[PDB]
């Protein structure tokens, strides 16, 4: 009845991709040839909110690939569960931006945008009732960046009522991966604070830190980075795809979690998160789930949220689970931690509960927290762009492909202002 | 699907593509006659059936390397029409180079690049590979330079440069022929990789235990940076970097367009078996002045963009922490408008070496592109090196017997002062 | 229903930790994998107060190991029972403090204090209502001292309502096994009659010599006095882990014993105990067990109860006997040896009875005097620090961590208050 | 986890380090080329695939005596880097260790020593190894120490020094060395473990029965007492005790930190299958003077810390009853400030015995570190000796040429005296 709309933008849009489609082909019984050889007919009830049925009983992402160079593509393609995806769906350029916002968003995105946007209103032609569209990406590049920023607005333009939603990597405290990093999220921010309904904040510093001090994992890959992110992401739209006792979809968590249009901006989490080793000495019951929830350690955004308060906060439950000790729970919680909870927001934790846990689990959890602590991930790239600001650094890189230096000064003005409001409710 | 030109100008660029071309065969499997019994495509242009040809063009105004080229093991490699040659050589004099004798041969190497980029679907750019002090490598190298930008412009344009050492050197007239192609070339290129031959013998003898190191062991070791380099190209990683990207990340302001490279590690198979080589250990090494390519000091500079480049068996977390670590260092400093000073590449192919090579096969390397304010110190006693001799007038009428004018000298002597003051200027 | 937390602090709290997990896991039929594999219902009715159950009927001991040094806990790990422990429980430094109290208080113990104290909580706020808190440590080394101090004031301030038992072995008189003994031993004694409820004072020596005149043990080890303390410690808790005719707890036994706070110093003693040939000549009755308990030889502190007198004495007796006979037996002791009792607290003995015994055993008792004659100890290190800080000998390794005299002095007068207050009530 | 490094100057120094590194192999079951087929990874880094590479580094400022290990049964064990030679020796010339020819190499060595740290995860410190006498065990380890202090301060460091013996002497300047690296290394060093030729020497001819003991029996003596200082790292034990310890334990004042080293039982097979060697016997044979490693008189002087480390079949209690009764015997007197004079370690080890060496197989050993007022006694007559040779400056004059000057001799004289005195005042 309902239908989302994948759209993957760049390098870490397409990986991140990749593997989230794997999770949720996993999860619906679907094999790497589009056949389905599940057992349980609740992984086939809503397999039409990710999956268009292409006759021979085969199922097909509603996934758009775009990049603008192919190489990405083709590592894709090459990959398990590369031959699920539509041919006709992987849109490629031949440049590539190098890094440049400006390339994505004004020149070389440009020119392929028209392109994606068609396959785009194919896609949603062709589904019966759109929820809305999911895009992967990331900030500090100039594919995902600014050609993901320009496909969100046209998108938008063409369909105003449906729901706009980011997984958004952004650019980490500690060690950046590239040089113009700053430019290139600060102009996505300023686009997406405009354009998007939420954009769930994932930080690469904090998945790292994930793996090596919760997983016990000596050498984490970015493929197991990625896996967290897609668990995540599948534990966001659970109860689109199956029953529950407590349903929420998109729309109930946005209208839950953002009580100010700007302020969307949201720290991801999920639990249970064991090593091999500490399988065995712990049980797995409701409250170890909270205390997991409920952590700085476990957040995946580089923020420690109790150097802020939380606005809101929805906690999505998968498994066979009694619903008095969540709420009980949830309420303790709250009791305890009274002064990391907004005053004026009276029950400031919505729940969720989808009776089917993930596979090889009995029962999970993914939070999603509007935190007012995100202002000092905000603040730390605008102090660094307004310094790169001010020796004028890079900029004929941007102002070489047609960027006027208003457009920066707009950009940081934006930015300054989101983080004054955070301060305000804070 | 994205392809890559390379052009070796004069003796020490044919040389260099000699190596680096060689490298690529053994790393491919590609043999010296062409066959191999897919991204080696990048590099090799596909003929017929079961034959691949580089996509090269090699140049010298004399016959003598390229003869050797046309007559040695790899003789089948190549096609004829992309070995170029002419005559009479332009005998260490830039004006030879970019006029007298380069305006002979320019057009006819101007419709081989074309033939062969009219076989490219996704041009990504140009590799140069010539020295700075040399007729040819000079002269003509500008020329070519200038020329490419009119037909192309908008397409990426990288350097391999032999840049003169302080003490050492072979030529006489060397500055002034590395002041005016500098002079000349700076519009025109975007981004130049300097190495010195100096650095090289010096790694050669205390890393890797040679007494004697020959040219052709430099030759290999440059290859294998060149290797790192265009990897990202050549292969499928975790994480990785195109040739667009490195001008957009190395160069703050168009002027300052001179990365360093420097390679890790860099070691004999006595001291191989001898040490545990981590992913920190190797990126350590890098920042440490005795290992890098230039003789210069960075503890005298300051660092204005780093890329490392990971080759092999590497994972993203511990470079990550080898990242910190370096940051945390407070003897490698780093300017203060740039917060963000590095950008990182990670490729999962281990370098391969030539058999018969100086080197040990390593589980990983790494391949730096560091930028600094120390180049200023080099470029300062290039200058002072051009000073004294102009002063004289030392040499000054063999470049005007070749159609040189006095007045160009002093408008290279303009522009390199213009680039030391800019070079401080960002410093500050 | 009552919950006990139990903490070990560097080597030596370590090693009797373990032996007395040990003890706790055989007594309670729980294996080294941590199954119950037990028969009577007895053994697993109470066994919430030292395990918390992990799921899959496996049980895990609610221990926290602490040391700043990692090659104990490694020992500890490696050996048999080494596997029940909870892996993230061990809370390991890298430095280690070379027997210097300052470091394990002040500067090592202190970077590494905060994680141990986390664990703490968190152990705390599964438990549902925790009695309080066992230390095993040493006053005489640096980390168990220093750094076990430190986390008793810290765990006092979070739970200044909960009880706060230690089981010490402290500098013995003949033979020292550090140099700077009286300075750790001092300092630690200082915070102890401030920050916690009671103390059991063990000594070595004792232990020794009870090991070889009592159980003829021509080599004894380590171990081996480990155990007899370890007997002791389970003695001392067995009305809370098993029914009984007259039950009594920590609280109960802590009231019955402690008439001020700061007299709360216990010399803890165990019966009975004969040797392989000795088991054949003596009939197992309530008469013999009387006699070993109120016996010099029997005390597990170096000093001679017939030189002070007794303030209180509580006695626990496990197994079926008749209570009568008990009530008699303590009743015709105190006549008996009426000089050796205080003569202002009539009834000087507290009784209380377990009806489960130890294994092997048909019957047991343990003995806590609380006995003035404690004082000669205190007087004897309280000397010594005096001749040593004459010459301000070793001091400069503490000062050099950031240590004042002025503390030092704080400390001597305290320990010589406390002497006083001894004294006067003798 | 917890690593130590070990340094070895000069040739005394690099003599004993080829035993004890010898000695560790046996112990470890490490074979001369590095492989074995995990706590000695205290002691050995680990590289690749089954080789392990000591945390060592040998320096001397001559060839010849390293240049026998880089030939010798052990040149796979060391990574070569790690064994660092000069060209010129300091010729029993503090001065020329110190300043003139130490300044050369010394920067070189510290780099090395931070690569070593680099690879430790819980860096407990650093074990030095080297002569008072010679002109690189002096002045070279000076310059050294003080180097390592600014670097690295709060971590332990350990001297294990041969001191010069009364009558019998190999230099002839050997005195005022000894004053001058005294005094210089004073303040830099947390604790110095002496010994004496001498005392080996009439040890080995009294107690193992050798009539002509060679430096290598004396080497390998040394070994045994190093292995048993560090046991309590690279084992476990019931009751032990690391290297931040000792300093704890055997330094009343700072400046007062040179504790002796004595072993027990050193004794052929001959008279080993004759004795049955308790606890006890073993104890007792340690507070004895003749089996002491320094030639001095403790009966003329008092124990201020004394410190047994126990290793193999040993329990507590006997321990402690050897301890009592030691306690209790009169002719061993304790200074009156310190009434709990024992620090006691026990592992479960016992000694391992090298194949053609002079000492017999036995179930346990022990090492006493013992501190003591007998050392004024030493102190005081090689001040003698200074004073003599002095007071006709000779010999000066080449302390002068290598840059020295003559009021440093005098400052080293007023310490010295300094030092004297202060044991004097400890006494009373
Ligand atoms: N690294 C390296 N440097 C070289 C090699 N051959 C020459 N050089 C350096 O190049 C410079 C001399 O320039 P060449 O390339 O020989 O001269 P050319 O480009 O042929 O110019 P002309 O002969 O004057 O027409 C000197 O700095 C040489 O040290 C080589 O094979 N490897
Ligand atoms: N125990 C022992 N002592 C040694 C050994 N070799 C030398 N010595 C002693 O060390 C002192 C001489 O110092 P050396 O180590 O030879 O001199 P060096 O440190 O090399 O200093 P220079 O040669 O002057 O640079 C004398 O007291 C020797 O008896 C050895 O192998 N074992
Ligand atoms: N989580 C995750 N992050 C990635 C991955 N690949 C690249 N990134 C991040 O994406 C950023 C680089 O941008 P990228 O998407 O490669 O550039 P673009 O292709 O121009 O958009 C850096 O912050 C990387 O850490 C991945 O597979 N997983
Ligand atoms: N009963 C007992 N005492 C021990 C044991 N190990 C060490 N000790 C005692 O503890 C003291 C040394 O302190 P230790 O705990 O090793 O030092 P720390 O690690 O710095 O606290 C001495 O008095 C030893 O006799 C043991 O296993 N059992
Ligand atoms: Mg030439
Ligand atoms: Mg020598």
């Amino acid at each position: 009845m309902r239908e989302i709309v994948h759209i993957q933008a760049g390098q870490c849009g397409n990986q991140i991709g990749a593997k989230f489609w794997e999770v949720i082909s996993d999860e619906h019984g679907i094999d790497p040839t589009g056949s389905y050889h599940g057992d349980s007919d609740l992984q086939l009830e809503r397999i039409n909110v990710y999956y268009n049925e292409a006759a021979g009983n085969k199922y097909v992402p509603r996934a758009i690939l775009v990049d603008l160079e192919p190489g990405t593509m083709d590592s894709v393609r090459s990959g398990p569960f590369g031959q699920i995806f539509r041919p006709d769906n992987f849109v490629f350029g031949q440049s590539g931006a190098g890094n440049n916002w400006a390339k994505g968003h004004y020149t070389e995105g440009a020119e392929l945008v028209d392109s994606v946007l068609d396959v785009v209103r194919k896609e949603s032609e062709s589904c019966d009732c759109l929820q809305g569209f999911q895009l992967t990406h990331s900030l500090g590049g100039g594919t995902g960046s600014g050609m993901g920023t320009l496909l969100i607005s046209k998108i938008r333009e063409e369909y105003p009522d449906r729901i706009m939603n980011t997984f958004s990597v952004v650019p980490s405290p500690k060690v950046s991966d590239t040089v113009v990093e700053p430019y290139n999220a600060t102009l996505s921010v300023h686009q997406l604070v405009e354009n998007t309904d939420e954009t769930y904040c994932i930080d690469n510093e904090a998945l790292y830190d994930i793996c090596f001090r919760t997983l016990k994992l000596t050498t984490p890959t970015y493929g197991d980075l990625n896996h967290l992110v897609s668990a995540t992401m599948s534990g966001v739209t659970t109860c689109l795809r199956f029953p529950g006792q407590l349903n929420a979809d998109l729309r109930k968590l946005a209208v839950n979690m953002v009580p100010f249009p700007r302020l969307h901006f949201f720290m991801p989490g999920f639990a249970p998160l064991t090593s091999r080793g500490s399988q065995q000495y712990r049980a797995l019951t409701v409250p170890e789930l909270t205390q997991q929830m409920f952590d700085a350690k476990n957040m995946m955004a580089a923020c420690d949220p109790r150097h802020g308060r939380y606005l809101t906060v929805a906690a999505v439950f998968r498994g066979r689970m009694s619903m008095k000790e969540v709420d009980e729970q949830m309420l303790n919680v709250q009791n305890k931690n009274s002064s990391y909870f907004v005053e004026w927001i009276p029950n400031n934790v919505k729940t969720a509960v989808c009776d089917i846990p993930p596979r090889g689990l009995k029962m999970s959890a993914t939070f999603i927290g509007n935190s007012t602590a995100i202002q000092e991930l905000f603040k730390r790239i605008s102090e660094q762009f307004t310094a790169m600001f001010r020796r004028k650094a890079f900029l004929h890189w941007y102002t070489g492909e047609g960027m006027d230096e208003m457009e920066f000064t707009e950009a940081e003005s934006n930015m300054n202002d989101l983080v004054s409001e955070y301060q305000q409710y804070q | 699907m994205r392809e890559c030109i390379s052009i070796h100008v004069g003796q020490a660029g044919v040389q260099i593509g000699n190596a680096c071309w060689e490298l690529y065969c053994l790393e491919h499997g590609i043999q010296p006659d062409g066959q191999m019994p897919d991204s080696f495509n990048t590099f090799f242009s596909e003929t017929g059936a079961g034959k691949h040809v580089p996509r090269a063009v090699f140049v010298d105004l004399e016959p003598t390397v390229i003869d050797e080229v046309r007559t040695g093991t790899y003789r089948q490699l190549f096609h004829p029409e992309q070995l170029i040659t002419g005559k009479e050589d332009a005998a260490n004099n830039y004006a030879r180079g970019h006029y007298t004798i380069g305006k002979e041969i320019i057009d006819l190497v101007l419709d081989r690049i074309r033939k062969l980029a009219d076989q490219c679907t996704g041009l990504q750019g140009f590799l140069v590979f010539h020295s700075f002090g040399g007729g040819t490598g000079s002269g003509f190298t500008s020329l070519l330079m200038e020329r490419l930008s009119v037909d192309y412009g908008k397409k990426s344009k990288l350097e391999f440069s032999i840049y003169p050492a302080p003490q050492v050197s072979t030529a006489v007239v060397e500055p002034y022929n590395s002041i005016l192609t500098t002079h000349t070339t700076l519009e025109h290129s975007d981004c130049a990789f300097m190495v010195d031959n100096e650095a090289i013998y010096d790694i050669c003898r205390r890393n890797l235990d040679i007494e004697r190191p020959t040219y052709t062991n430099l030759n290999r070791l440059i290859s294998q940076i060149v290797s790192s380099i265009t990897a990202s190209l050549r292969f499928d990683g975790a994480l990785n970097v195109d040739l667009t990207e490195f001008q957009t990340n190395l160069v703050p302001y168009p002027r300052i367009h001179f990365p360093l490279a420097t390679y890790a590690p860099v070691i004999s198979a006595e001291k191989a078996y001898h040490e545990q080589l981590s992913v920190a250990e190797i990126t350590n090494a890098c920042f440490e002045p005795a290992n890098q390519m230039v003789k210069c000091d960075p503890r005298h500079g300051k660092y204005m963009a780093c890329c490392l480049l990971y080759r092999g068996d590497v994972v993203p977390k511990d470079v990550n922490a080898a990242i910190a670590t370096i940051k945390t260092k407070r003897s490698i400093q780093f300017v203060d408008w740039c917060p963000t000073g590095f950008k990182v590449g990670i490729n999962y192919q281990p370098p391969t070496v030539v058999p018969g090579g100086d080197l040990a096969k390593v589980q990983r390397a790494v391949c730096m592109l560091s930028n600094t304010t120390a180049i200023a110190e080099a470029w300062a006693r290039l200058d002072h090196k051009f000073d004294l001799m102009y002063a004289k007038r030392a040499f000054v009428h063999w470049y005007v017997g070749e159609g040189m004018e006095e007045g160009e000298f002093s408008e290279a002597r303009e522009d390199m002062a213009a680039l030391e003051k800019d070079y401080e200027e960002v410093g500050v």
